Order: C-alpha cells, then sequence, then structure tokens
C-alpha cells in the first residue's frame, strides 16, 4: 500500500481519491492519504470551498514514483509533485502515520468497483492523451478541451483523446457510403481497432478514462468522448463476442457508479436510447439496459 | 442553414446551386395477389435536379432494373439519389459545379452529406419551401422520357422553356413552382388549362405552350382561381 502526503492544506478544499471524497477545513492538520491499492491507477481530485469553479485533479500510478500534493499560493491550486529523495519520502510519511494525520483510503474488502471502472487505464495511456512529458502524473480540469473540440485553443493543455467523426472521410470508404454510414463495422474494426488502437483494451482503456473525467471533472469534451465510443461499437454490425460481452459488463459498473444527481448532465438521452433500443447491438447489453432501466428509467 | 422565405432572392444570385427532389426516384403501384396478399411493382422513376437560376433541369431517369433484388428501397432510393447527385457534380467542369445543393426533404441531407465528403465547399441544404416538384411527372414530355427509358439514362431540359428571353430568374421560378402547384393540386383542369384554346401550342423543343405576355397572366390568374378552388374544395370554405 503507497502513501500521497500532503505538505498541508491551507484552503478549504473537498478531496476526492478514486471513487471517494471527503472535505477538509482551511488551516486543519491534514496530511495525506495512506492504505493507497498498489496495482491500479488513481485520480486525486480536488474542488475549493470558496470557488467551485474548476475541479481539477491529478492521475498517478504509486508505482512510478513517490508523489506529494503542495498548495501553491501563487497559482492558487493544490499540486502533485515528485520526490526523488527516496529516503526523505519514507521518513516524512512514517512521522505522519505515526501522529495519525492521514486519512485511510476507505475500501470494503468486497468492493471491485475501482478494478471494474479501471480495468483497462494505463498510465502510459493517460499520458499519450495528456501531454506534459515532464511529469509522471497527468493533470486534468474540467475546462480542458479536446483536439476535436479545438478544430471545431492552446494546444499544451488539450485532451488529445482519438478523434472519431461519423461523417469523416476516415468512417466512409469511396463507394460504400450507405454501407459504412448505416453500419460502422469497417470504421470500427479496420480504422479504429487494427488501425489507431491496435487492440481492443486500448480502446477500452481510453472509452473509461474519458468517463472518469467525465465524472470526476465534468469535463464536457470527455463526456463528449465516451458516448461516441459506445455509439461506434453499438452501430456495428460486426463486433467481436468477447466486446460485447466485456463492454456490457463495462457500461454498467459506470452507470452504477454515476452520482444519480449528475445524471442529467452525463447522459446523453439520443445515444442511449439509441444503442440500447434502435441499435445492432440493442440486445448485447443485457445489464447495462437493466440497471439503466432500473436506475434512469426517465432518460428513457 | 435552413432555406425560407426571409433568403427567397438568393435563389437568384449568381452563385450557382441546385434543387434536388427525390420524391419521384422509387415508384410503386400496390396491387392483390393471387393468395389475398398484396406486393408492390415498381414503375421507372426520376431524380429532378434543377437550377432555379438557369432553368437547367438534369432528369436523371432511374430505371426499375436497378431495384431488382435490394431491400428496405424506399432507404435505398435516398442513397441512389444522393450517389446520383454526387455523380453529376463530378461530372461538371469546375465552374459549373454548385456552391450549395438544397434538398426538399430532410431524409436527404446526411445521404448527400455523406457523398459529396469530398466536396467540403459545397454546403447542403434543407428549404422550408413547400415545393411542388413531385409534380414533374405532370408534364406530359418528362412523363414520356421517364416511363419510355429501357436503360438508366440521363436527359437535359431547361424547365423555362425560352421565358428567360421576356423576364427575370425569380418571376420564371415563381410562374413554374404556381404551375406545379395546380398540376399536383388538380392535374386534369390544370392542363385543361394549359390547352383549352388549339391555337397556343407547345413548340416541339419546349415543355410548356408558347402563350403570350398576356396569356401568361390569364394563364396564372386561372391556376391561381384553381388551387383556391380546390382550397375550398378541400376545406368546405
Ligand atoms: N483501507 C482500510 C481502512 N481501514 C478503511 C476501510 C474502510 C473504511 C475506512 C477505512 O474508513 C471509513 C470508511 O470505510
Ligand atoms: N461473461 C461475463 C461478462 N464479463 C459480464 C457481462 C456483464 C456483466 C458482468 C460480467 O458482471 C458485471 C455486470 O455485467
Amino acid at each position: 500500500m503507497n502513501t500521497v502526503p500532503f505538505t498541508s492544506a491551507p484552503i478549504e478544499v473537498t478531496i476526492g481519491i478514486d471513487q471517494y471524497s471527503f472535505n477538509v477545513k482551511e488551516n486543519q492538520p491534514f496530511h495525506g492519504i495512506k492504505d493507497i491499492p498498489i496495482g491500479h491507477v488513481h485520480v486525486i481530485h480536488f474542488q475549493h470551498a470558496d470557488n467551485s469553479s474548476m475541479r481539477y485533479g491529478y492521475w498517478f500510478d504509486c508505482r512510478m514514483g513517490n508523489f506529494y500534493i503542495q498548495y501553491d499560493p501563487k497559482d492558487g491550486l493544490y499540486k502533485m509533485m515528485e520526490e526523488r529523495d527516496g529516503a526523505k519520502f519514507e521518513n516524512i510519511v512514517h512521522n505522519f502515520k505515526e501522529r495519525q494525520m492521514m486519512v485511510s483510503y476507505p475500501k470494503i474488502d468486497e468492493d471491485d468497483t475501482w478494478y471494474n471502472l479501471t480495468e483497462f487505464v494505463q498510465m502510459d495511456k493517460i499520458r499519450k492523451i495528456v501531454r506534459k512529458d515532464e511529469n509522471q502524473f497527468s493533470y486534468v480540469d474540467s475546462s480542458m478541451t479536446t483536439v476535436q473540440e479545438n478544430e471545431l485553443s492552446d494546444p499544451a493543455h488539450s485532451l488529445n483523446y482519438t478523434v472519431i467523426n461519423f461523417k469523416s472521410r476516415e468512417a466512409i470508404r469511396p463507394g460504400h457510403e450507405m454501407e459504412d454510414f448505416l453500419d460502422k463495422s469497417y470504421y470500427l474494426n479496420t480504422v479504429m481497432l487494427q488501425g489507431i488502437f491496435k487492440n481492443s483494451s486500448n480502446y477500452f482503456g481510453e472509452l473509461q478514462f474519458a468517463f472518469l473525467n467525465a465524472m470526476f471533472f465534468g469535463n464536457y469534451g470527455s463526456s463528449l468522448q465516451w458516448h461516441a465510443m459506445i455509439e461506434l461499437i453499438c452501430s456495428s454490425a460486426t463486433v467481436p463476442k468477447h466486446m460485447l460481452d466485456k463492454l456490457d459488463e463495462i457500461l454498467y459498473y459506470q452507470i452504477k457508479t454515476l452520482p444519480e444527481q449528475y445524471s442529467d448532465i452525463l447522459l446523453n438521452e439520443r445515444v442511449w436510447n439509441i444503442c440500447l433500443y434502435s441499435s445492432f447491438q440493442k440486445n448485447s447489453l443485457h445489464n447495462t439496459e437493466k440497471i439503466m432501466e432500473n436506475k434512469y428509467p426517465e432518460l428513457l | 442553414g435552413a432555406m425560407n422565405s426571409s433568403n427567397y432572392a438568393e435563389l437568384f444570385n449568381n452563385d450557382i446551386k441546385l434543387f434536388v427532389d427525390d420524391t419521384n426516384v422509387y415508384r410503386v403501384t400496390v396491387h392483390k395477389t393471387f393468395e389475398g396478399n398484396v406486393a408492390t411493382k415498381a414503375i421507372n422513376g426520376c431524380i429532378f435536379t434543377l437550377n432555379p437560376k438557369t432553368g437547367h433541369l438534369f432528369l436523371k431517369i432511374i430505371h426499375t432494373s436497378v431495384w431488382a433484388g435490394q431491400k428496405r428501397l424506399s432507404q435505398l432510393a435516398k442513397w441512389k439519389t444522393a450517389e446520383e447527385v454526387s455523380a453529376l457534380v463530378r461530372s461538371l467542369p469546375k465552374e459549373e459545379q454548385p456552391k450549395q445543393i438544397i434538398v426538399t426533404r430532410k431524409a436527404m441531407l446526411d445521404p448527400l452529406e455523406v457523398h459529396m465528403l469530398d466536396f467540403p465547399n459545397i454546403a447542403i441544404r434543407p428549404t422550408e419551401l413547400r415545393l411542388p416538384f413531385s409534380a414533374a411527372m405532370s408534364i406530359d414530355k418528362l412523363s414520356d422520357v421517364v416511363m419510355k427509358a429501357t436503360e438508366p439514362q440521363m436527359v437535359l431540359f431547361n424547365i423555362y422553356d425560352d421565358w428567360l428571353d421576356r423576364i427575370s430568374s425569380y418571376t420564371a421560378f415563381s410562374r413554374l413552382t404556381l404551375l406545379l402547384r395546380a398540376l399536383k393540386t388538380n392535374e386534369e383542369s390544370a392542363k385543361m388549362i394549359l390547352l383549352s384554346d388549339p391555337t397556343i401550342t407547345i413548340k416541339s423543343y419546349h415543355l410548356w405552350p408558347s402563350f403570350t405576355d398576356e396569356q401568361w397572366i390569364t394563364i396564372e390568374s386561372q391556376m391561381r382561381d384553381l388551387i383556391l378552388t380546390e382550397y375550398g374544395r378541400k376545406y368546405n370554405v
């Protein structure tokens, strides 16, 4: 188990760690998060009490370095930093633990939700979507635009998701216009899976990462990407059966995890009704359909 | 965006544009089978592609053989229309290619957009005008060429005959839409109006009769009366 210490907490803030969150009062003696599960990526995220504008946060993997949080009063945010002095780091963590100034990551022994939400998400793929090569961790916030959003404005601060556009020459073979528009299997299997992602695990990793950024930051372009990647599969008549089986599992967990009161802003009615009730795969998403109907029957 | 009564003079500016109407592409008669079921028999159709400024009509005849062994024909017809319009554009010299294509039915937007991805600078637009181009097959010489076709064929017409020697495009389009609306509403009575007087004929190289300027005024009035008469019959007014 690993630890992200905090130098201090000078401003009142709601801190998230993965699907958990807790409130810290201004100048309260908070010095970090311990007992953090090795083996998964994680995200530590922030929403200031005095200015809920900008949710922001950091994706990281404790196997790749020793990371900590320190507030910067000039830029006005909690920043992740890497500590290269390993013996300094262990000494700081040990002291804070001895004084019980850290909260314990609240995982229940039965609960595989984080693994299920991040099964295909790897730090290396995150770092290609979020480009800041000098850090081993990746910053995301609520306002960051996607590359495709910037084509339709600072490129260094963009989310480089794979562009999906159903009315593009990439999606539509000359001479197969009707075929490729009404059935997206070419675009899914040849262009995206074989050509760009190389395999379905990388496709699902980006889909899962887009969902989590939508949910944790309210990032609108991430929500667009998540829905586009679902629609591309659902609108394809020919999809490997293992992908269809796993997508239902992946989507069920995402719909089950979403905060009930955020459903109006995180779910696209058109996409979900099309995917569940009209698409080629309308009968391939058993559990996603069951949880959607029991939890969000209004959307449908 | 869409095209309506606010920007109606835009049709007659100097940017090349084409209307595309697909309502006569897939034409069927529904009949009873020997076992008491219902079956459809297709007949030849056409794509109606019109330049409203010049009157040039590119009439692509859709021969029934294009439907043989195909399914979801009403869906296929839209994509076949888009394929043929795209082919027409590619056949035109660059300086003759349209800057806008206006479809009469919004269901044509995505098929045409997808077929025209190679032409990102040609705008594909709907219209809020209700245009009576479905009545094109009430023009005898157009109906004749379509029904006689034994293979796919493109035939070029000027739907204004020689009117543009005497009137503006705006006025010619208004005359055309009034004629077509009257033929759509009551084809028999409209044709009676157009041919009642044996001394006025249709030139071999024309679609409509050779009316003088004063006779066109009379004809147009009789067409308006027909439309109003039929509106009164329909709604009991
Ligand atoms: N990570 C183990 C740690 N003992 C733990 C587990 C579950 C919890 C909790 C702390 O705090 C309260 C919420 O539930
Ligand atoms: N072959 C089993 C498959 N991996 C599967 C599909 C859907 C699921 C699920 C597991 O458990 C989570 C809820 O939905």
